[PDB]
């Protein structure tokens, strides 16, 4: 029943009593369900230190994993150039699924083609979808560029994209003079990350390879910035301007801000802003490259040396103070722009705010996960609050980011609790979270379950989740938020103290039990 | 009315096209007529996409393991393959059921083999056999197993029958291998047509030889039903008000016994034609069971479904029927009266797959709205010949339809509001005009039964009248 | 009892058995406390409607106000010029309040001085006191300007300030050419927004009222903004920010925005920025004057329309979409400078915000309570989104301000369910949120409590509270966030969003009970 | 060290003074000498501040309402006059109780009396007894009354006297009227004593006809323990220890029944002499109770102050008390272990208002930390007194210290840490010097007693060591 002037979504609809009852009934007469006192034991024996080593134990088993496939992160990246189509080379189903990732995500408009190739293409290939993909979509969506990534169904039945874009150029499918990179990301190698950078590679190499005879370094007087897979708005913005208040003459490669962040003004935008072709066929003439996520632009960084002769710098992160200021000093070194008063006063504010919250972050325990680069800036930011990270997970890290992660972690003492996974899903995760409880965890939507499984052990078991990172699907608009520079850096100190005060608060709102802490002032 | 405006516009908007995909698409375009029956003569179906128009298709992977095979809660479904599948299907479907996740329950989890490039060059049946001894150590409570293929399980020489049956009799449990390769089919309907074969290859025939259940002549059993947002709730619940037993709903809240326990019902009430369809044939075939289909969408199909269904049953059953809906008749009136006053006379173009297009007109009407333009994902014929009954007079039907041809018919036809996925909720925000998703119906509902239409209505009234829509126009410009 | 591994402080070492055996044992031997049934039986009377209709039959008793004194509204005003030390004539006990209130508030240092007038000025008067505390402050902190404010002593004492600063220049205590402005702040009229327009309104005659006779209106192309009585740096900024945009020249009078946010890099900064002398002198110059909150700025703006013979626009403040509209479009006519595309495309973006969270905003039930401008500036913007205000409290509101409320209500449907009351205090709004209980709470630190007393009634009556105005107590850094223009209509609807998802995330928590509406996406 | 340093630095602090300011000033800071023994032939306190010098000392109502009276729980305290004083006096200071807020106790409610204009002019005698009315009218549980007068009180001859005396007998109430007038005195030190005299003349001898309380000869009294954070608490449990029963808690967690009670108890252990000597002379005079001050600051005090109050019992209180101090010696033992190699050699400054100053040294010195200077904003010569055996030679000594001379002071000596109040904490740390409040303990705590020892040194630790001072220096200057 429902009364028409409040009426009830399923929450909280489905707790009256006819449906209860309802439920109960379907429970007992047909779905053969286990007793409650079994289900409980094993949810317990799965909270314990035996179930864990158990878990530890797999081998073949991946049970709710923190990565994505390569084509998506290809896509991302060729979301960042001007006018440009993403198309994906394969089936279509996939790129279904990273349209509405991508949407879930952002809540913008996300704009992807495929060939739609099917069991006719697994035996014959793809020759005649690509031909006909790449006429159909430039005839119908208008793009300036069209950046192909592929499918695993296009991999593993070996198709070539080079011979297939050259022959589909010959046989006037598409004008000859007309930009197509290509870039294999096949899904069983890496991540998605490791897809936006192939499909970076690939468009640098399609523009910069053949016209490095008359490229002189440092000709025009910028420095390149290469940001990697980044899906927060607010880290191109503070870049951007953090290099303009500098006086810094840059260019952003793979920009998506724009597209990204379109106004709702009566019309649709399928492109708007972008690195430009003559940014990318300019770039080589820079003084050098400042690669944002090292750890996942091995590729570009390789070609970026290789061909434009820069010496890219070994740079960290620029999260948190320190990694940010070298990041600032670098660039003030390789530009000769001297770093201006503006950013001295942002650096002290960050300090400041440091200085206000340390009394409260002060031996807080922390889980973690997420991309690489993004795990290990955020530990070494938590290091420099007096945080106490205890399990660091990243799924899509190898051996090489896990040394290095230790390394930083030896140079402080508050790393002496701390263990780096590698290869860990997020299962491992709930078993590390029950038997050695952290005080919050910090990573994407994907958390929240395992929250839900704290709370149902208790209210003094709960694990609090802390949405930093990608995707973000139960919140809104936090894609439009900072972890870059000092200002990324203000908002998750911002962000990690309100969440500490108010857990403090939900600990102590009970009258006359515990509300004696209640205080008005913290 | 304007029969020839709407074959202008279809011609002006297929004139970007290339020659061959011009050819193709002018065939999945039509104007209604409501006297046509056979819609073969008018709009074609079931055909593959146009390389590069951007489709809004999914794979046969999505239509089994997404559909079908997901909402069973106390079985594990295995996503075989790379990582990318299960990761973007997990929990984006709102297929609503009751249990201890993790425990008993796993419909929200992600299980994937996780190939890498070792497991694509020498397979991955080891690999698999071992994933399977790892799902039983860790997960003892689960009551059966789901092997959903990917891409590569197809492409590459992977055997994965043989692997399911020497472990399902090595663990004595039931071990299903789904071949549902996203490069089979055109779109998500051939993996419908995969998953109920496995169904009745491997999970509906274990209680033939059993007659321990008590049957009495009122079984029904719900098929084509996946509790989106709560909906079965919302129809079970109605039909156990009208004095019947619903053994078995398909599949959301679903369970292995439910669908084991199915052969013994006296009737299946099917709700999605396009995707159980097979099944419900099947049973008909093999066990002499009547299935029938319903509508649960607005007050107006409810009361018909409920009458015809009572129909198929004694007189007790009739007098029941006649009870609940005098029980809900004032309910639904009071939303209507409050409701139609400020939907009265608004436009409506829906792009849904399968069942939902001309499957919510009723409820639109009944807040006396009207859909101007209809169009599926991936229907067949016989649901055009359902929908051309359904629809008005010189209305717009459209299957496959493009971006390209969805927005430009969007911005001449000019709707109130439109019906539509995610793909497509954003763009025509940024556009000026209200938009509902139908699919996750905008994280709200249920919207089947009594209760699921003043869901509907109030969230229909919510975002058609909202005051943003009045500000997207700067004072200054 | 103490684990050295791990130290609890007093939330929960309290809970301890022994420390529960040892309040039981107090309270049941010599507290003589009421019955615990007792106690139940009156608080659950409390919360009924017969309790409401005798609180608001209240006549003298206040409990739990919403506004503070006039003096601490004049210091904030004269914080906001440059090397300027705020004095206040009276006794040293309100300056200690007022440091201590906007330390906990700012979180940062905060100046002023006293007299310290004492019983025998109590009898003879505040001259003595006057000279030698403005003598002692010129030669101690050396500031370049002192601005004077009263304590309700001296206003009942009636003390001279213009009497007492002329015999004090002419005795020699400071030089002739030394800015003494001051202004009566009695407490015991209005509120600390009241003390903020009579210490304006001080300075801006003694800067110029004397020199009126060069002064042309607009020969210097300038639009003087005075932002009135803010606590949010963030509304300086974007006020700046805008203005500086639209290619405006603009003089922030009373701008507070430096000396609040001083970095920490090794010194105290006493003083820093704030509006020049000079741009007080210059002010009558401008080609008009635009008041930020004109509901708390009538004395200003009788001075500004009479003295400077600017015609002062009738604006609202710039809050919500339509009054940010509308204030951008009289800067733009009376600046005659057009409104850029960077401007148009934010207002777009917040659009597109709007149109995302729709869904979720719609219907929501919000008792909130500050001070007047922003009061109706969030009520505007409330009903922007959709949203049913149904408890306004403004308790330093008038009855203009209510007949203005009411008729901006009445122009919205979703308006109908609302109240506004003016003079009434949190004890009253208690009542209101018992009786007829709303979604959220949108106002200072002090609702805290009325959440807790709405938990001890059932996790159902439970209303949360949003942490928006003044002051803010118990969370770090949100003094630092923006609710003027674009900005911050952004950062309000992105909280108000969120906080409606984390409640909805919390009540769908329970597993197997309501998790099934525990979604992954929102 | 070096005195004759310590002095030629007053005096170029003192330089920038004017004549009248620099010969007052001159007076209140000093060089310590702990042989000397009389504070008064080296300091001067208790006196007018000098005006426009930024003073730290509060007002009378400050020292009564906000000290004394306002932690009594059960009764309520209306803050008589306009509307700031007890609006920036809400719930600022951590007097910790338990109660049912609102309905019994009222620690953290502001209640007053919001004069206009009206009020001023006509008086507010009437508005008060009205209001008296009121409260009784929607608190039916309070237990008593007290009107805390504010300045215009007392500056327009309001009679609260009578008014509460006509009340009192009319609803046989309980009201204690206060002239804490913040013009009174010159700090809050003169608020402790009237807040002392009003309860000695209201509220202490309204039990002295009854004799039906049961009374032991352990029965002790906790005098000037205001609970902050739980320090009461964590005290008494230690006095429960060793055998004794305490009656009543002064006043933190404390109720108007205790103070009723107090006169029957067998000892006044006192911890704050500055607030509550008064009484406690007042007691021994009337009742012939003794009274004796304890410090429950570090475990070497709290072991003294232990030993010293069971000197005054017999032997088995004796015992018990040794019994208590084996007990905890492992775990403050493993505090010292784990906290004083992290401490040892540092320097602190203090500068809190009575008493603290002198009782937290013990536990800096028992963390291995020195205190090279001290002093107070409203001590007497008898603070100083007892203050300057307990400080090391050649020291710093102040009195009502201005800002611009705490700043001077702090940059000369340089101090490794600061402990001071609200309006010194974000000065200090712009600075680069770690501060720690000693008013509030950083919003943590409790420090009194061997539970509190672990929580002081965990604080001083995490502040002192904090990684966040090693990065104020930007690394490009
Ligand atoms: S199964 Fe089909 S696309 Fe019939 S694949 Fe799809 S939960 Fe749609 S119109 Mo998503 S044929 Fe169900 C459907 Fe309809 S996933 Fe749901 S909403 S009624
Ligand atoms: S059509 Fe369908 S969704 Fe596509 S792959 Fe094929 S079954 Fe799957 Fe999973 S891993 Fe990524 S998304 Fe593909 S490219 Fe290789
Ligand atoms: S020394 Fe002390 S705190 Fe000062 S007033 Fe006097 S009793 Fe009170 Fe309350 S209202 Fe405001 S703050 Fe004062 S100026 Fe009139
Ligand atoms: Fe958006
Ligand atoms: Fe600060």
């Amino acid at each position: 029943s429902q009364q028409v002037d409040k009426i009830k979504a399923s929450y909280p609809l489905f707790l009256d009593q006819d449906y209860k009852d309802m439920l109960a009934k379907k429970r007992d007469g047909f779905e053969e369900k286990y007793p409650q006192d079994k289900i409980d034991e094993v949810f317990q024996w799965t909270t314990t230190k035996e179930y864990q080593e158990l878990n530890f134990q797999r081998e073949a088993l991946t049970v709710n994993p923190a990565k994505a496939c390569q084509p998506l992160g290809a896509v991302l990246c060729a979301l960042g150039f001007e006018k440009t189509m993403p198309y994906v080379h394969g089936s279509q189903g996939c790129v279904a699924y990273f349209r509405s990732y991508f949407n879930r995500h952002f809540r913008e408009p996300v704009s992807c083609v495929s060939d739609s190739m099917t069991e006719d293409a697994a035996v014959f290939g793809g020759q005649q979808n690509m031909k006909d993909g790449l006429q159909n979509c430039k005839a119908t969506y208008k793009p300036d560029m069209i950046a192909v990534s592929t499918t695993c169904m296009a991999e593993v039945i070996g198709d070539d994209l080079n011979a297939f874009i050259n022959n589909s150029k010959k046989e006037g499918f598409i004008p000859d003079e007309f930009p197509v990179p290509f870039a294999h990301t096949p899904s069983f190698v890496g991540s998605h990350v490791t897809g936006w950078d192939n499909m970076f590679e690939g468009i640098a190499r399609y523009f910069t390879l053949k016209s490095m005879d008359d490229k002189v370094v440092g000709s025009n007087k910028k420095i390149n910035i290469v940001p990697g897979f980044e899906t927060y708005l607010g880290n191109f913005r503070v870049i951007k301007r953090m290099l303009s208040e500098m006086g810094v003459g840059y260019s952003l490669l793979s920009d998506p801000e724009e597209v990204l962040d379109t106004p709702a003004d009566g019309q649709f935008r399928m492109y708007a802003g972008g690195t430009t072709q003559e940014e990318m066929k300019d770039a080589p003439n820079a003084l050098n490259t400042v690669l944002l996520q090292p750890w996942h632009l091995e590729k570009t960084k390789k070609f970026v040396e290789g061909t434009w002769k820069h010496e890219v710098p070994k740079l960290n992160i620029p999260m948190g103070l320190d990694w940010t200021d070298e990041f600032l000093m670098k660039v003030s070194e390789i530009s000769g722009q001297p770093i201006p008063a503006s950013l001295t006063k942002e650096r002290g504010r960050l300090v400041d705010m440091m200085t206000d919250s340390h009394t409260w972050l002060h031996g807080k325990r922390f889980a973690l996960w997420g991309d690489p680069d993004f795990v290990m800036g955020l530990v070494k930011f938590l290091l420099e609050l007096g945080c106490e990270p205890v399990h660091i997970l990243c799924h899509n890290g190898n051996k090489r980011w896990k040394k290095a992660v230790d390394a930083i972690l030896a140079a402080s003492p508050y790393g002496k609790n701390a263990t780096v996974y590698i290869g860990k899903d997020l299962w491992h995760l709930r078993s590390l979270v029950f038997t050695d409880k952290p005080d919050f965890m910090i990573g994407n939507s994907y958390g929240k379950f395992i929250q839900r499984d704290t709370l149902h052990k208790g209210k003094e078991f709960e694990v609090p989740l802390i949405r930093i990172g990608f995707p973000i699907f139960d919140r809104h608009h936090l894609h439009r938020s900072t972890t870059l520079g000092y200002e990324g850096a203000m908002q998750i100190l911002t962000t990690l103290v309100n969440s500490i005060l108010e857990r403090l608060d939900e600990e102590t709102r009970g009258m006359q039990a515990t509300d004696y802490n209640h205080d008005l002032v913290r | 009315m304007s029969r020839e405006e709407v074959e202008s516009l279809i011609q002006e908007v297929l004139e970007v096209y290339p020659e061959k995909a011009r050819k193709d698409r002018n065939k999945h375009l039509a104007v209604n007529d409501p006297a046509v029956t056979q819609s073969k003569k008018c709009i074609i179906s079931n055909k593959k996409s146009q390389p590069g128009l951007m489709t809004i298709r999914g794979c046969a992977y999505a239509g089994s393991k997404g559909v079908v095979w997901g909402p069973i809660k106390d079985m594990i479904h295995i996503s075989h393959g790379p990582v990318g599948c299960g990761q973007y299907s997990r929990a984006g479907r709102r297929n609503y059921y009751i249990g201890t996740t993790g425990v008993n329950a796993f419909v929200t989890m992600n299980f994937t083999s996780d190939f890498q490039e070792k497991d694509i060059v020498f397979g991955g049946d080891k690999k698999l056999a071992k994933l399977i001894d790892e799902v039983e150590t860790l997960f003892p409570l689960n009551k059966g197993i789901s092997v959903q293929s990917e891409c590569p399980i197809g492409l590459i020489g992977d055997d994965i029958e043989s692997v399911s049956k020497v472990k399902g009799a090595e663990l004595s449990k039931t071990i299903v291998p789904v071949r549902c390769e996203g490069f089979r089919g055109v779109s998500q309907s051939l993996g419908h047509h995969i998953a109920n074969d496995a169904v009745r290859d491997w999970v509906l025939g274990k209680r033939d030889e059993d007659t321990t259940f008590a049957s009495t002549p009122y079984d029904v059993a719900i098929i084509g039903d996946y509790n989106i947002g709560g909906d079965a709730w919302s129809s079970r619940i109605l039909l156990e008000e009208m004095g019947l037993r619903c053994v078995a709903q398909w599949s959301g809240d679903g369970s292995i016994s439910e669908i084991e326990l199915t052969p013994k019902v006296k009737l299946n009430l099917v709700h999605c034609y396009r995707s159980m369809n097979y099944i419900s044939r099947h049973m008909e075939e093999k066990y002499g069971i009547p299935w029938m289909e319903y509508n649960f969408f607005g007050p107006t199909k409810t009361i018909e479904s409920l009458r015809a269904i009572a129909a198929k049953f004694d007189e007790s059953i009739q007098k029941k029927c006649e009870e609940v809906i005098a029980k809900y008749k004032p309910e639904w009136e009071a939303v209507v009266a409050k409701y139609r006053p400020r939907l009265e006379g608004k436009r409506v173009m829906l792009y849904i797959g399968g069942l939902r297009p001309r499957h919510v007109i009723g409820a639109y009407e009944d807040l006396g709205m009207e859909v101007v333009g209809t169009g599926y994902e991936f229907a067949h014929n016989d649901d055009y010949d359902r929908t051309m009954k359904e629809m008005g007079d010189s209305t717009l039907l459209y299957d496959d339809v493009t971006g390209y041809e969805f927005e430009e018919f969007v911005k001449r036809i000019k709707p109130d509001l439109i019906g539509s996925g995610i793909k497509e909720k954003f763009i025509f925000q940024k556009m000026g005009i209200p938009f509902r998703e139908m699919h996750s119906w905008d994280y709200s509902g249920p919207y089947h039964g009594f209760d699921g239409f003043a869901i509907f209505a109030r969230d229909m009234d919510m975002t058609l009248n909202n005051p943003c829509w009045k500000k997207l126009q700067a004072p200054w410009e």
